[PDB]
């Protein structure tokens, strides 16, 4: 019951920020009103990047015992990244269980997503077909499908 | 060789005096008054969401004080 309760007010307080003071970037909220736990995200391809652009549909749910366990999250819209598997779930190391520790945020795990997309890490990647495309032609086929799949986030963006 | 950034000094915040009520399609007009951008050029973001244009800011329950999102397209 106070896991439960600890949780509730953490997330509580951080959609609260988010829907008066959004950060650029990303915004984020709850699927549906009456759970906290399954956040939905939307979160722009940063500039400076073969992303940019981009408006990347995704889902962040957290477990009843947050913060001291990570969320998995699973980007919606298709996108052509290492540590992006097949299915759309993100596998970086912030959320591992450049750790997960129990102050991270929404906010905080967006930032990590962010840089990602900036700068892929190659230790133990989810896409190795990416992965390879993106260590051996990162200005062509990467690039190319990249690309593919920021025009084709742009278009249901503008439906 | 360094590296040095630059940011608008120009607010970007916009104000909106809406009623809830309202529909993303009369917000997206107001923003037009203000800026002069076309509506078809904008779409409202928030909550994680595309607004969509016949919902009201009380379908997506959009309080006072609540700042939206607002997505361009690129040219």
């Amino acid at each position: 019951s106070m896991t439960e309760l600890q949780s509730a007010l953490l997330l509580r307080r951080q959609l609260a920020e988010l829907n008066k003071n959004p950060v650029e970037g990303f915004s984020a909220g709850l699927i549906d009103d009456n759970d906290l736990y399954r956040w939905e995200v939307l979160i722009i391809g940063p500039p400076d990047t073969l992303y940019e652009g981009g408006v990347f549909k995704a889902h962040l749910t957290f477990p009843k015992d947050y913060p001291l366990r990570p969320p998995k999250m699973k980007f919606i819209t298709e996108i052509w990244h290492p540590n992006v598997d097949k299915n759309g779930d993100v596998c970086i190391s912030i959320l591992h269980e450049e750790r997960w520790l129990p102050i991270h945020t929404v906010e905080t795990i967006m930032i990590s997503v962010i840089s990602m997309l900036a700068d892929p890490n190659g230790d133990s990647p989810a896409n190795v077909d990416a992965a390879k495309e993106w260590r051996e032609d990162r200005n062509g086929e990467f690039k190319r499908k990249v690309a593919r799949c920021v025009r084709k986030s742009q278009e249901t963006a503008f439906e | 060789k360094m590296q040095i950034f630059v940011k608008p000094i120009r607010v970007k915040t916009i104000t909106l005096e809406v009623e809830p009520s309202d529909t993303i399609e009369n917000v997206k007009a107001k923003i037009q008054d203000k800026e002069g951008i076309p509506p078809d050029q904008q779409r409202l973001i928030f909550s994680g969401k595309l607004l969509e244009d016949g919902r009201t800011l009380s379908d997506y329950n959009i309080q006072k004080e609540y700042t939206l999102h607002l997505l361009l397209r690129r040219h």
